[PDB]
């Protein structure tokens, strides 16, 4: 009949009154039913509370065939409205190593291509290096290696081919199928350019000592006002530490080192030389067998 | 086993009083957690003598089977130095 | 297929660690020959699927001589040859030559 | 519309101004004073007076 609020109001008072976690297959249905009505109602905060209660109960309980049906949608739908990509790759990776009866040996492999792409939209992470050594990522779909080849380009990024791909090839970028399904061209590209700019700015802080403002406009392909916009935002977030020098038209990316910090690494260098001397000391006697032969 | 639920008959109205404070929380403690009430700890038995108040203790020991401890009032009163406080 | 691993080859006989050098059994050698059978004939999709079980077996169980390593490097030498990556093929050929 | 709470926002004019300068000083020092007045939208003498106050 096209009634949203009328169906949610009768089930709203029940969600707390359902069960003491006695039933198994039945408890999964009622808790995940209100999450479908809350999303259609226009509020994702109501389904967030229910998501924390059902996750801790099923943590030690194995998921059957009638369970994982709704865990492929309601879990990743809440993070869509929140626009937080750090949690998107967490639920998609958690369903990998499970029993995986619904996970195909063919159709599910291209889904991993989106998971690797979702780490780009997120502020890096600890899950990037884990997908490099995966066996299924190096075979079958060639786009698995294409998104993986971009992972090795994080530190080496010159931004030469990045605007080329963004203007030409967008298989997983503006068109989603097996993960998000797609929304709009401006939704995925809003945070896309923000991360690609952040890819070079993180390398500069860890590599380049200082760069002129005229050179930053050639790489990032921005103007004078747009260049300092993304740079100043990363400083307030406690990520990139850089001192922009306007009169010299440069930016100082070298972090200041105190007198104690310079002498700190000097103590490690002295202890390091004693490690090499210790290594060479035991290699003389070891290699002496071949000399005295 | 000697006295059972059949020998304590006639107290049926007062027998369900103990089943709620003993049999109910031990068999299904989660019921009190759903409503939010706290499980009752102590239970007082009073009345005229000879009504079977002692038989309520023997009837539970021969049915539930849990380990029980009989604590008479005059058994813990042994005194040397602060002895009754230690026995409790 | 008539032999495979630990069917007809294993009754009273001990484990010589496949066929790498001199005498040996057919347990781990046939699994290595099948990996190179589809590698030099069919595509590389079915070749690596059975190659990972051979690589994990070598890392879990090995022997003193290098006879098994050279036979294992010979399988990977033909795997990276048909691919477009010459960096992994370069390091693979160094272990095979040694 | 409330005159009781109006005195608070009048005091926040200098507080939020000093808070807005925190976003301007994000690239540490070596910034142009004239470039600061263009972002905040105030006179040069008005900005130089507030910077010396902090």
């Amino acid at each position: 009949e096209g009634k949203i609020d009328e169906a949610a109001d009768i089930l709203c008072e029940l969600q707390v009154e359902t069960y003491g976690s006695m039933e198994m297959s039945e408890k999964i249905q009622f808790i995940l039913e209100q999450m479908e009505l809350s999303i259609l109602k226009g509020d994702y905060s109501q389904a967030t509370v229910l998501s924390r209660k059902i996750l801790k109960k099923t943590f030690k309980n194995p998921k059957y065939e009638s369970l994982k049906l709704e865990y492929y949608n309601l879990l990743v739908k809440i993070s869509l409205h929140k626009r937080e990509y750090l949690e998107v790759a967490q639920y998609l990776q958690e369903i990998y190593q499970t029993d995986a009866i619904k996970s195909d040996e063919a159709k599910w492999k291209p889904v991993l291509s989106h998971i690797v792409y979702f780490l780009v939209l997120s502020p890096y992470g600890n899950l990037q290096n884990d997908l490099i050594h995966k066996i299924q990522n190096d075979n079958n779909l060639k786009k698995l290696e294409s998104q993986e080849s971009l992972v090795k380009l994080f530190t080496t990024n010159e931004l030469m081919r990045w605007p080329i791909v963004q203007k030409t090839y967008e298989p997983v970028l503006n068109e989603d199928d097996l993960a998000f399904g797609g929304e709009a061209n401006k939704h995925h590209w809003e945070d896309l350019q923000k991360r690609v700019i952040e890819h070079n700015l993180r390398v500069i802080s860890e590599y380049y000592s200082r760069i002129t403002l005229l050179r930053l406009n050639e790489l990032l392909d921005l103007t004078e006002s747009q260049t300092e916009t993304y740079i100043s935002d990363l400083v307030n977030q406690g990520i990139i530490y850089a001192k922009v020098n306007r009169p010299a038209k440069i930016v100082n990316f070298e972090k200041p080192k105190n007198s104690s910090q310079l002498l700190n690494e000097w103590s490690h260098n002295v202890d390091e030389l004693l490690e090499h001397i210790e290594t060479i000391g035991h290699l003389i006697t070891k290699e002496e067998i071949m000399h005295g032969l | 086993g000697e006295i059972t639920f059949d020998g304590i008959g006639g107290l049926t109205e007062q027998i369900r009083e103990l089943r709620e404070v003993i049999e109910l929380p031990l068999k299904n403690p989660e019921i009190f957690q759903r409503v939010g009430i706290k499980p009752p700890k102590g239970v007082l038995l009073y009345g005229p003598p000879g009504t079977g108040k002692t038989l309520l203790a023997k009837a539970v020991a021969a049915t539930i089977g849990a380990n029980f401890i009989f604590s008479p009032a005059s058994g813990i009163v042994d005194k040397y130095i602060g002895e009754s406080a230690r026995i409790i | 297929d008539d032999l495979k691993a630990q069917f007809q080859e294993l009754d009273s006989k001990k484990q010589r660690n496949n066929g790498s050098k001199d005498h040996g059994d057919g347990i781990l050698l046939i699994d290595s020959e099948i990996a190179r059978t589809y590698l030099l004939k069919n595509d590389l999709v079915k070749a690596r699927d059975l190659l990972d079980d051979l690589e994990k077996t070598l890392d879990k169980k090995d022997s003193i001589p290098l006879r098994i390593t050279n036979s294992f490097y010979s399988t990977n030498s033909q795997y990276f040859k048909f691919k477009n990556d010459f960096n992994s093929f370069y390091y693979t050929s160094l272990l095979y030559l040694s | 519309g409330d005159e009781l709470t109006r005195s608070h926002f009048n005091a926040l004019y200098d507080t939020l101004l000093e808070s807005n300068l925190c976003k301007i000083i994000e690239p540490f020092e070596c910034v142009e004073i004239s470039h600061i007045s263009k972002i905040i939208g105030l006179d040069t003498q008005q900005v130089e007076g507030k910077l010396s106050q902090m």
